[PDB]
């Protein structure tokens, strides 16, 4: 009736991945390669079909099923769903290359035409930060907003092997001048000190 | 009235045989992807909708009767006998029916072709000296072209006569083009003969014979065949329908009219309530 | 019928007594009649349909192609059997329900009459299924009535005096 | 070889009806049931419905009841899924997948979808990508409020190819997508000259070249 | 004529509940089509059954006819064909150059072959020869192949089969 799932797993090639699904009520695991039709990875909660490497495995406890991936390599990087009819939430499996780095934060104010749109969307940017588990806090005169700003991260680049995030907070015009001056704060693993970059119009 | 089913077939107390991709006749003849079903036994043979044929395009006149009697026999135990085919080439095969990497054929049938440039009138016999019926499955090959007929069988028109002390059965093979199935316009026709205990089988053929390799040991019992896509399960139930196993505590059911085991009777009504209390007159 | 109302507060049994005297209202259930009815009901279907018969090899009942005469005959046989068994089930359930209802009504009437015969002249049937007893009848008296050993003779004089003055 | 071959991508208008087809190969259509599963672009798989070939009984989601119809043409080993009263939100890739059970049970209760088609991009929408500049180092273009996802962003189409990062689109409560594309520039080159970003959007058929 | 298993054909035609006949384009090369006889007088002249095509020799030859029709629609097709049994061998060779033809009608799953015979039969409406009427059901997605070297009374099309509440009754009411 409902299936739950870890949302995203980032890892290098060559190690184990354990994904869990929790079926309230036969659970099957499917993989969708990027830009390709989904593929059946296991049926019956533990059975691999033809053509699936024996490194994939499934384990069933009383209510929680778990998919374990071994010898991870390139083609394993895909999205993984559990199915029981209802689907799971999805689990992005990104490749990860290990290279510590430090974010660079920029703030881009909403454009004047964007102001004329009637909606104000303020964006802050982190470039080349290695721990993707970093967090971004929208500072509107020491007021914190959860669920109002959307974030998006760039995949690893083989040029530099690090992540870039963009966080955009949208709000009405009266909310744009609600607080005089804005800022974006970064809590980071690679960077110990959280860094707040402030800005305003005028 | 039991109107619901668990959706799965209980694998006890009945010896279930799930036929994966295999029909009863395909498992009988020895289709390559059915090789795992040799010598199998069952109490109920469950036949999946996904079963397919992947061999020489054949045809069974009175297919329902053969399927019924094979299901009733309840076993696929095949005893190979020593047939002596003199003057003909044995173990014919084709690339339409690929067993392993190369060409092949049904594992329970022997395709006898001409040897050198002749095809003698084969005349072989096997007596039934045991006290059980023997089932012999043989065939007749219908080629597409007369050139193929004379290239495989030196006779211009063979015939196949299979006989016992009490009955005989003769087939005149024909030559003609037929719909293209798996790359072929030729066909096999599958016939059977039952040799009762103390009887003899005589096969007299002058061409177009797909001979047997042995006999299927016939039996009598509580065996049958069912068409169902229900998945097998590890569980206890005495009554099986195509919809799965059902409990037989109630006397009637409205699930399916096809049943097996100690099953309730099928009725058209989905519900019949039997009072187990007194007239109900409540307060106010 | 003449009871006109069931007792949802009765959980001890199916049929029982509610008494009211000088001491106070009390309620009990009659176990024998309830047990008799339950015993007569507990089976009631194994005694006609002994069990489910056991069928192993049958005819084909689903057809892919169209043969003709023989498939028509098979369909006809299956349809006839199904219709006959549906009629058997319908009639059996209707008859058993009717007989069960008549049986429980008869058991209620039998309990009422048994109680009335215990109270030969000491009580009068008020007509709503409830007896007015015309003498001192304490809780021991009531449980003797319920027991079935009510001694009507020793209250006969007092009861007759209360009735006929 | 078992194969499901789906129709081509369809571009419709809201309120119309569309018909997608699925041609099976390597097996007989009436041996297997067929599920239809939609996936909005980057919004995860969604079970649409199930057709039981060989007996024609259907099963749709309550969300799709009445405005989706599944049929089978057994002569051509084809199955059709038509969606009526098309909405803008119905833009998604639709897959026909093969399920096992057709006789005695409804297959999708007990069996998986072991063979999938390539899917068809049924896009019933159109929306223009609004372009905004991004200047304060780094500089970029913000693409906002376009429904159909496929949009490419270049910078003079041959100037800037390294240092540009295209954050994949994100959802919005309005149901429209938005992304950004930022490139690092030496701090001297940002002031001497500016670059132009080309945003190409095929479904809305809009190509906007804008600077900073 | 004569219908082996006449009851079955009557039953299934009655169950189909329609006589809707769709003429198909058959290409009979090297034979004469639309044969007829004066025993079956349609109009003022000789004729035949309107749903059957009597193919005879053309010139002085009768090639092995080998035609096909696929069932690309999603309903069953009923094909009614026949085999002509002549009275005399002279008639057999005069109508059909072969000394003994045969008729094989086949689908992907089944086949049905008839060896016509030549012999005198009871006189019915002036003839000692007979027609034998056979039928074939082509399920959707199947193909029909007709391979004959003589004595074929070919079909002109197919009867659209249906399923429903139809039947046939014998009554003078
Ligand atoms: C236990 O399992 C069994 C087997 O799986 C279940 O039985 C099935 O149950 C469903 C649910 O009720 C039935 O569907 C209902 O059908 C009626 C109308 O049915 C009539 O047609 C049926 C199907 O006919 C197809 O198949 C037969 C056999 O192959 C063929 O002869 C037909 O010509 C037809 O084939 C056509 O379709 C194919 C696929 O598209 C094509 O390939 C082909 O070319 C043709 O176009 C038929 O089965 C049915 O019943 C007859 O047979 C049953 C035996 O099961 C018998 O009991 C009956 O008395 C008949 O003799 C009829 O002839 C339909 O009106 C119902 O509609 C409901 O649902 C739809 C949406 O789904 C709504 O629009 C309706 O308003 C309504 O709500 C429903 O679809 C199914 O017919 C039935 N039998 C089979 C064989 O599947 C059983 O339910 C299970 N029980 C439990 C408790 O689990
Ligand atoms: C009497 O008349 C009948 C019908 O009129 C003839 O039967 C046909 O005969 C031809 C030739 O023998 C057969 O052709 C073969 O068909 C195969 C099936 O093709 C279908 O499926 C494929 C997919 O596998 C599709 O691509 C195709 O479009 C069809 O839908 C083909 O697979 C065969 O291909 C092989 O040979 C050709 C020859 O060039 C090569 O090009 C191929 O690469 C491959 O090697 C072949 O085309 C046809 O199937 C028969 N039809 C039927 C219904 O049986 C009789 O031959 C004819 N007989 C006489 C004596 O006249
Ligand atoms: C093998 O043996 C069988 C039987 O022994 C033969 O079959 C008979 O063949 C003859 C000749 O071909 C048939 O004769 C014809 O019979 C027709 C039916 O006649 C009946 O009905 C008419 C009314 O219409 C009555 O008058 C008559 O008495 C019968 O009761 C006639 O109508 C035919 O008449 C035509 O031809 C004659 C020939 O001279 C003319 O005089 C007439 O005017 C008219 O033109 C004709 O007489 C007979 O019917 C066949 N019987 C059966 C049962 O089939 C085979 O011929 C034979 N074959 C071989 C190879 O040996
Ligand atoms: C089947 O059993 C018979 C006799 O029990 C034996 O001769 C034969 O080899 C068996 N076949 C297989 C495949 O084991
Ligand atoms: C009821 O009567 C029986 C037999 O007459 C006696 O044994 C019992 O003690 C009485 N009282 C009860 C059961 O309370
Ligand atoms: C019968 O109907 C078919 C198709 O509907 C048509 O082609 C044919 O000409 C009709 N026959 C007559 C006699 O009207």
């Amino acid at each position: 009736s409902v299936l739950t799932q870890p949302p995203s797993v980032s890892g290098a090639p060559g190690q184990r991945v354990t994904i869990s699904c929790t079926g309230s009520s036969a659970v099957h695991w499917y993989q969708q390669l990027p830009g390709t039709a989904p593929k059946l990875l296991i049926s019956g909660n533990s059975n691999r079909p033809s053509g699936v490497p024996d490194r994939f495995s499934g384990s069933k406890s009383g209510t929680s099923a778990s998919l374990a991936i071994t010898g991870l390599q390139a083609e394993d990087e895909a999205d993984y769903y559990c199915q029981s009819s209802v689907f799971g939430g999805g689990t992005k499996l990104t490749v990860l290359g290990r290279t510590v780095a430090a974010p660079s934060v920029f703030i881009f104010p909403p454009s004047d035409e964007q102001l004329k749109s009637g909606t104000a969307s303020v964006v802050c940017l982190l470039n080349n930060f290695y721990p993707r588990e970093a967090k971004v806090q929208w500072k509107v005169d020491n007021a914190l907003q959860s669920g109002n700003s959307q974030e998006s991260v760039t995949e690893q680049d083989s040029k530099d092997s690090t992540y870039s995030l963009s966080s955009t907070l949208t709000l009405s015009k009266a909310d744009y001048e609600k607080h005089k001056v804005y800022a974006c704060e970064v809590t980071h693993q690679g960077l110990s000190s959280p860094v707040t970059k402030s800005f305003n119009r005028g | 009235v039991q109107s619901s089913s668990t959706g799965k077939i209980c694998n006890n107390p009945h010896r279930i045989l799930d036929g994966i991709d295999c029909t009863l006749i395909d498992a009988l003849l020895g289709d390559p992807h059915c090789d795992v079903f040799q010598n199998e036994t069952w109490d109920l043979f469950v036949e999946r909708s996904k079963a397919f044929s992947n061999c020489y395009p054949y045809d069974v006149p009175d297919y329902a009767s053969l399927r019924s009697l094979v299901a009733s026999s309840g076993t696929l135990e095949f005893i190979t006998e020593g047939f002596t085919w003199t003057g003909v080439t044995q173990n014919g095969g084709s690339n339409a029916c690929k067993r392993g990497p190369g060409s092949g054929f049904f594992s329970r049938l022997n395709w006898l072709t001409k040897s050198g440039s002749t095809y003698p009138v084969l005349n072989v016999t096997m007596p039934n000296n045991d006290n059980f019926d023997k089932l012999y499955i043989w065939g007749v090959h219908h080629p597409s072209t007369n050139q193929e007929q004379t290239s495989l069988y030196v006779q211009a028109s063979g015939r196949v006569t299979v006989s016992t002390r009490r009955s005989q059965q003769t087939i005149i093979p024909n030559i003609g083009s037929r719909p293209w199935v798996r790359g072929l316009s030729s066909r096999i026709s599958i016939y059977w003969t039952i040799v009762k205990p103390g009887d003899v089988l005589v096969i007299n053929s002058n061409g177009n014979l797909i001979a047997p390799r042995g006999y299927f040991k016939m039996r009598t019992g509580k065996s049958s065949i069912m068409r169902s896509d229900a998945p097998i399960d590890t569980c206890i139930s005495e009554c099986i329908t195509p919809n799965g196993s059902i409990p037989n505590d109630k006397p009637f059911q409205n699930v399916n009219k096809i049943t097996y085991g100690a099953c309730p009777k099928y009725v058209k009504q989905n519900t019949l309530k039997l009072a187990t209390g007194m007239r109900n007159v409540p307060e106010k | 019928g003449f009871i006109e109302n069931g007792w949802e507060g009765m959980i001890d049994g199916w049929y029982g007594f509610r008494h009211q005297n000088s001491e106070g209202t009390g309620q009990a259930a009659d176990l024998k009649s309830t047990q008799a009815a339950i015993d007569q009901i507990n089976g009631k279907l194994n005694r006609v349909i002994e069990k489910t018969n056991e069928k192993f090899h049958q005819i084909e009942k689903e057809f892919s192609e169209v043969e003709g005469r023989i498939q028509d005959l098979e369909k006809y046989v299956e349809d006839t059997k199904i219709d006959l068994w549906s009629y058997n089930a319908e009639l059996l359930v209707a008859l058993e329900n009717q007989h069960t209802i008549d049986l429980t009504d008869s058991e209620m009437n039998k309990l009422f009459e048994k109680t009335r015969r215990q109270l030969r002249e000491n009580a009068e049937d008020m007509g709503n299924g409830c007896f007015k007893i015309y003498h001192k009848c304490d809780n021991a008296c009531i449980e003797s009535i319920r027991n079935g050993t009510y001694d009507h003779d020793v209250y006969r004089d007092e009861a007759l005096n209360n009735r006929f003055q | 070889q078992v194969q499901l071959v789906q129709s081509g991508a369809e571009v419709k208008k809201p309120g119309a009806s569309v018909t997608v087809s699925c041609q099976v190969s390597g097996y007989t259509l009436t041996s297997y049931g067929l599920s239809w599963v939609r996936q909005a672009p980057g919004q995860g798989l969604e079970w649409v419905g199930w057709i039981n070939t060989y007996d024609g009984q259907t099963k749709y989601v309550k969300k799709f009841q009445g405005r989706v119809t599944m049929t089978t043409h057994t002569g051509t080993n084809t199955a059709y899924m038509e969606m009526k009263s098309l909405r803008s939100d119905d833009t998604a890739v639709y897959y026909c997948a093969r399920v096992e059970g057709v006789r005695g049970v409804m297959g999708f209760h007990y069996y998986p979808m072991d063979v999938w088609g390539q899917g068809t991009m049924v896009t019933v929408s159109s929306k223009g990508p609004s372009v905004f500049p991004l200047a304060p180092a780094a500089l970029g273009c913000l693409v906002k409020d376009y429904f159909p996802e496929p949009v490419t962003v270049s910078w003079n189409s041959g100037a800037l190819t390294s240092g540009v990062h295209t954050f994949p689109a994100v959802l919005q409560s309005s149901g429209l997508y938005s992304l950004s594309s930022v490139v690092t520039v030496p701090s001297s080159s940002l002031g001497t000259q500016t670059y132009i970003c080309n945003v190409n959007h095929k479904p809305s058929n809009t190509k906007v070249d804008k600077k900073v």
